[PDB]
């Protein structure tokens, strides 16, 4: 960006920032702010329907910044079905400045990630929130009675998982109770509170969670908390989690894991 | 709905403006980036009308028409010279002039509908034929009786469907419908008695051309 | 023509928003965002609950800490 | 939580006999005890954290009023009511040397400007050398930062970065030390000092 | 209300102007689909005066009148050429032109009504009867007598109410109620002194044609 | 109204609601929206001016709505003077739309009870709040001290009331300090703390409460808590009422209603 | 993209008014130091049509093809009398008038381009070139056949590239793609029947010469 | 005022409010509203530039009125290099009421000083605080374990000062850090946490606090807290201030107050 | 005169009313 | 900078128009008092052009030099008849009629330089000395060869310089620096061919006198 | 008007430790708990 600043000294700059966009699912949108489409560093950014909105927020961080980028909707770089799925919510999205007179210089003016996400009939709107403001939402490591084991086989967790689980494919498309097959009558109820990732699909690898695993005619009729992101066809492939009711007993009995139990009980 | 047909006179008519009113454009990025937006249905005409009235007595009939919809209600008559011929101005409209289909064999009902444009043209059903300009046309011979009008739906059907391989071709008077866009009417019709005036041109009579849901 | 809405309802929409979304000490002046410290280990108490999130100290500080565990009661002899 | 993102906390200083976080919540809120007594400002960068630390003079940026003719109030002074200064700043800190626990130490103003009085609580242990000096300066800082100007910046200079420090000729008076507060960087970029 | 009885000369309408106001409108969507709501008031005819008032003497006998109503006291009556005749202006008024409705043996009173359009005619009461102007005719033959018109009230009551299908015909000229838009009054007088004047015509003072609201 | 809503897709819709007004007089205007005056349900509602403002502000009671109609004020469907004594105030108004094409259906598009009143010198304006605003206001329900018998003849009180309540008219009008007759030396400071509901004159048994009540010459000169709203004539009937200190023995002293004393004397 | 390929009438075309619209600008300090920032989209022409369409029958052709158009479905192409000739109106246009480039031996492609300039020319790539004018001349000789124009592209793709040093004249007359600015298309026609006429220039009709993005 | 009432009620007023305004410094600028410079009591007003009262805000000290007089600024009449020094802070301007029609009606519209203050490359903009808000200011009277003597001296601390306290030249102009001649080595470290009156220069005893007095060749190098206001010269006199911690050890060595301490260090 | 009232007073006075008068978690968004 | 050297021509300067924009005001409260901002280095002069086109091969010619600078790249030389001439419209310039200055020994360099005014002259640098109108002159005689000019910076150097007592004059045609004000450039060109017309001008085409910062 | 809503006050007092608080001062008839200042150490007659 030196030499950018050299160009703006000069007088003969020509801004050709690439909104460079990398979404959850880890797609890539160039989006050049230039109407001539520029290949810097061998991304192409697209010229169509960039997002403008240059200036936006501004600060340094000290104040998270929100770059609030309405852009035209196009439906080739963005799709609403994908905004609704989510896949372009979390989308870090790094606005590199680079000026067409010289693609070499490339200074990113910030990292941005978008947080907050509009949607209008042709067109939408992006709040580019920095990295602080993720990073500044409260966990607050609570410990408690419950195990805090949570997802099973995490670092704290330790779990050795494994034969438990299993992997199978729907037999019947219900949404959120979709009934699969695959799944032996002992895996249910072990899969209860578990996960769902469905290999198979636009999922791939994205699981609702099981809010009850029940044992059926034709394999294991399972129902999801909630309906699954994308309609998920018969037969798509699913990886079955267990879930643990993190429970101190239920740990215990699934799997004892005591050097890991992270349920303290008593008081 | 039903509507209602009410006749504006095509005297008046003849004092009355004519602009096209065409939608769905809302394009995109102004970086030479087009998008179409699509509003469905367009094409309706904006009219300017009262300066056909000629005289008191006529403006009196108008102001008195368009107090009987009170307000527009439902649809109202308009004879609209443009869409009136299907040919020309100077050519006479004619049966086979406008093309309303092929009939397939089970296709008893044509609405009359008028082609616009060639390549992609945009055809626009027609509320009312005008009464006694509706001739329909078949390909081996113009047909005359079994067609069945219905002059507020503007289909024709034929009793005994045409069979696949024969064109039917109507060509008739556009009675459009037209809804008035401003309830408020200016009045000039310059005070009569000892000065005996009358005004020709009553000003800002604005309507547009209907699309009726129907 | 009709009633409230932007009268009040609406007023109060158009306002909060830009409030509720926008940008992110006397002496001070600048009011730059500092967090005031709290009174934090002092006084620090034994609670019963372990409920409660662990202290988690990152430097050298005197806690009272939460029981937690505690074996029931030793009934030796009460009376 | 955070990424594993690079902090530079080179500018940083400080001492902390100790700190206890119950809940953790952002990291900034976490360490915003931290920036007033040790004196930092937490900034980012292009994805790494700039803890640029108050008055640790990283760098001073020396620009020209007359230079900077893009708008014609750039010698607007956001100037203080200097109308709020706590005579007395009493400060409630753990004292590690007095048993790790919480004493108030007054920070005393300079001379005799005062408005008021504003006591000041701190989670942070500090030491008893360390306490009645922080608050003290506190206090000293904040009469200067009272004083303040507001600017324009053209989009050629792209050095100014929001929380540096600066050193912008008056033009009418000698450079005065300022620190960029925020800057709309672009086109026109306005700079808080 | 009984109002202020204050007659507009006609000398001083003429040469003045008018529109004509509607309020039934409040359509819906785009589809084509249209709903009128009507809230009432509709069709006022608002006036724009001071025209004809000669010699500044003249303009001051108008302006004494607007002194007179001071604010427009209650209303102001107006007399209208283009309501005047129940028929065609050159054309006689007549109890035969207006039809007034018919008896049903117990309908002593009919209000004098002129309706405007034939399909759904809007009925504009007449307030103000002419007087003098005002023949009754009985299905089987004029009136002379008998019907006791409420000059303000615009009511024609019959002391022996009209047998079961007799129509009543009734035409009259027409007085309206108006009450002037504006407090403050436009002059145009033209000096006079030596270089004699007096303003012919004074700027437009608006006036309203008002139904008003019970 | 559900024909209405028929007359709504036909499009051959006329509106003539009518905002029909109860207060705690509970005298009706109808008010109707419709310039022709059209008798609804048995109800005559004139074109009075309606009150008609900017938008319409509906949530279905889980946002309480106040509807700021801004209606002309007209004479006879609304008094100053009354509007200050506040027998206007309280006014509850049902807004039931009717159709000028079909008399016959007529359904309430809302209930709602005027709250904040605001006048000018030709025309008001006023908020017509939800009844869950109303009750959204908190009694508390706080018991301490004091007897509950509090004002006589409650029904939780379950007073006797009987003997003590007596009949006065006024001798002379002061506004607060009206000296009144046929209250006997013996009632004065048994009234005090009393009302002195006036049957008389625009009151018509609504009366002050008597702050101080002192014996006299001429009879007992009443002192009020604040001036009786309205003038009030000498002469005009009324009521007086004891009053109730509420103090435990007072309470004890005057009616000894130990079955019904919600007092806490010793703690 | 391909587009939709419907041509503008000159004659329409004739009579026509137009602007050019340039993108760069940004400038910095009152100092004196002025600084040009560019976005790109520059020099772009707007042009105002519908004059010269004579008889209102030939109006209703121009009216059909907004029709065909239906808010301008993808790009409009428009002929510009000016951008024609290569060379200066009166003159003949020629392969020689317009230097294309010089060959580096695997130069198949060239684009037709025009270059507003001589010390920095803007140039404008044709996107159409209009048939039949394209003359392609080698250094050594004009080229008969070989090169292969696309239509669409604007690009002329020699099988055989032309070989180091060697220098490609090519000329041909413009066609440039517009998308109308507004979706309503302003009509003018003055009636016919018996006050008969058809005016003989519609009012201006946005429509925009446009660099399309890619 | 009363006769100023009386003007306006002839009609026959003409404004001559002269906003006298009398800084820190206490010098006295007369501000009149009035064009033609009036001489109301000897002072003489003059328009200079006066500053500029338009929206009122009068309450009577319920609210303390702020009135932004901005008004273009007045090289003459202020200075901006004294607004940074702050002589012009803490103004206290009254704002009288006077005629051109008659100057000996002066009735004082409102008494103010001039609390926040903001400038402009040509203009000012002020805000002229009633005095209840600088006092409505919170000292708190807060009792703890240091010496609440503070500044010694003063009525309640009774402090003997006298000897310790020395007076000396400025041998370098170091800014925070200068360094002075005329100060013995036992001097140093008394003055430490003192203060540094320079009675030499545009200060004339406004002395900046001494952070550290620590002794050094050619006299004691004084670092005072903050750099002077005004750009002191070498040579400038001042007065060296004791400075007590007020630690109970410091006050006792220092000086022993036992009988005006102000401390309540041991419990 | 006097200033400011139009500036600070009456600029709360303003935004104060639609709010005071006005129709009555994170997770939850909807609020 | 180094900036651009681009020629406007005469004939199109000859329909520019020419307006004076000064600044340096900003005045102190309007009870009388007045305070003199100074914004520094003002006295730039406003233009309007394309009006001298005559023809449009000459409109195209401006337009592509237009194009050349792709928006007012850097500066763009202007031809100035009002400061062409340091003299009058009807009076030759001389090195004599405008002073550059007094040689003091050490005085190598002098820019040209117009004086405006008498008693508190403002003298503006002229960045480029129209060639061959450039004379030097010095008090004992008119000065020839080792004056060294250079023509972007309007800076004459004499290589020995002139010793105190010899005054420098010299007046030569002011080639000005301009910046166009808009981009937009408005075209006013009359449709040629079958219609063979053209247009003398083209109206808004606004450039500002820039004070170029060094 | 500005107000300052009823605070609890002088109702259940406690004698406080910390010497941070400020005195309460009092202008009229009021009984404070207050703060325990300069206890001196203690008397330990019999640890146990």
């Amino acid at each position: 960006m030196t030499d950018y600043t050299d160009h703006l000294a000069t007088g003969c700059t020509t801004l050709a920032r690439c909104y460079i966009l990398t979404r959850r699912d880890g797609v890539v949108m160039g989006f050049t702010d230039h109407d001539r489409d520029i290949d810097l560093d061998g991304t192409r950014c697209a010229a169509g329907a960039a997002l403008d909105a240059s200036t936006a927020a501004r600060s340094l961080g000290i104040t998270p910044d929100d770059m609030d980028a309405g852009g035209a909707l196009s439906a080739d770089a963005i799709t609403e079905a994908d905004l609704r799925a989510g896949r372009y919510d979390g989308a870090q999205v790094e606005v590199w400045e680079v000026n067409w007179t010289d693609p070499a210089v490339r200074g990113r003016l910030g990292v941005y990630t978008i947080g907050q996400v509009e949607r209008g009939p042709l067109a939408f709107r992006a709040e580019l929130r920095t990295r602080p403001a993720l990073w500044n939402r409260p966990e607050g490591r609570i410990h408690t009675a419950l195990c805090d084991v949570d997802r099973l086989g995490d670092h704290r967790c330790k779990l050795a998982l494994g034969p438990w689980q299993s992997a199978a494919t729907v037999i019947e498309a219900d949404g959120a109770d979709l009934i699969v097959s695959g799944l032996d009558e002992t895996a249910s109820n072990i899969f209860d509170r578990g996960v769902l990732d469905w290999t198979g699909g636009a999922n791939a690898g994205t699981g609702s969670d099981i809010r009850v695993a029940r044992p059926v005619a034709g394999g294991v009729r399972v129902s999801l908390w909630s309906a699954p992101p994308f309609p998920i066809t018969a037969g798509d492939t699913a990886n079955a989690t267990v879930g643990c009711d993190r429970t101190a007993d239920t740990c215990r009995n699934r799997f004892d894991n005591l050097a890991n139990f992270r349920g303290f009980p008593l008081m | 709905m039903q509507f209602i047909d009410v006749e504006f006179p095509r005297d008046i008519a003849a004092g009355c403006q004519a602009v096209l009113t065409r939608r769905d454009e809302v394009v995109t990025l102004a970086s030479g980036r087009e998008e179409v937006n699509s509003r469905w249905a367009d094409t309706r005409r904006s009219w300017d009308a009262g300066l056909g009235v000629r005289d008191e007595a006529d403006l009196a009939q108008v102001v008195a028409l368009f107090e009987e919809v009170r307000g527009r209600l439902y649809a109202f008559r308009f004879r609209d010279w443009l869409d009136w011929r299907t040919a020309a101005t100077r050519a006479p409209i004619t049966a086979t002039d406008q093309p309303l289909g092929l009939g397939d064999g089970s296709r008893t009902a044509f609405q009359v509908v008028k082609v616009y444009g060639a390549v992609n043209p945009y055809t626009r059903p027609l509320s009312l034929p005008h009464p006694g300009t509706v001739r329909v046309a078949l390909d081996g011979v113009t047909q005359p009786s079994g067609w069945t009008l219905t002059a507020p739906g503007g289909v024709i059907t034929f009793d005994t469907p045409p069979a696949l391989g024969v064109t039917v071709t109507a060509g008739c008077s556009f009675d459009v419908p037209v809804r008035f866009s401003d309830p408020e009417l200016a009045v000039q019709w310059a005070y009569f008695r000892e000065g005996q005036a009358g005004l020709a041109q009553a000003p800002s009579i604005p309507l547009i051309e209907v699309r009726l849901d129907p | 023509a009709t009633v409230l809405l932007a009268a009040a309802g609406g007023a109060i929409g158009t306002s909060l928003g830009g409030a509720l979304f926008g940008i992110s000490a006397r002496l001070s002046g600048g009011g730059t965002i500092k967090q005031t410290g709290p009174r934090l280990d002092s006084l620090e108490v034994m609670v019963s609950q372990e409920g409660t999130p662990l202290a988690d100290i990152s430097g050298r500080v005197a806690v009272a800490g939460t029981v937690i565990w505690a074996t029931k009661l030793e009934e030796i002899a009460r009376t | 939580g955070l990424i594993s993102a690079d902090i530079d906390t080179s500018r940083a200083y400080g001492q902390a006999d100790g700190y206890a976080a119950p809940a953790p919540l952002g990291l900034g809120d976490y360490a915003q005890p931290f920036e007033v007594a040790l004196g930092l400002q937490t900034t980012e960068t292009g994805g790494a954290l700039v803890i640029e630390a108050k008055p640790a003079a990283p760098l001073a940026a020396d620009v020209i009023e007359a230079d900077l003719v893009d708008t014609p109030a750039i010698y607007t002074l956001t100037r203080g009511a200097l109308e709020d200064t706590p005579a007395a700043a009493i400060v409630r800190f753990r004292d590690g040397l007095s048993d790790y626990e919480i004493t108030a130490a007054r920070a005393r103003i300079g001379a005799g400007k005062e408005g008021g009085s504003a006591t000041a609580d701190l989670a942070l242990v500090l030491d008893g050398d360390r306490g009645n000096a922080a608050a003290e300066m506190v206090l000293r800082a904040a009469l200067t930062s009272r004083e303040s100007l507001s600017v324009t910046l053209p989009r050629s200079a792209t050095t100014l970065r929001p929380g540096s420090l600066v050193e912008v000729t008056l033009g009418t008076e000698a450079r005065r030390l300022f620190l960029v507060d925020r800057v709309v960087d672009g086109q026109a970029r306005e700079v808080t000092l």
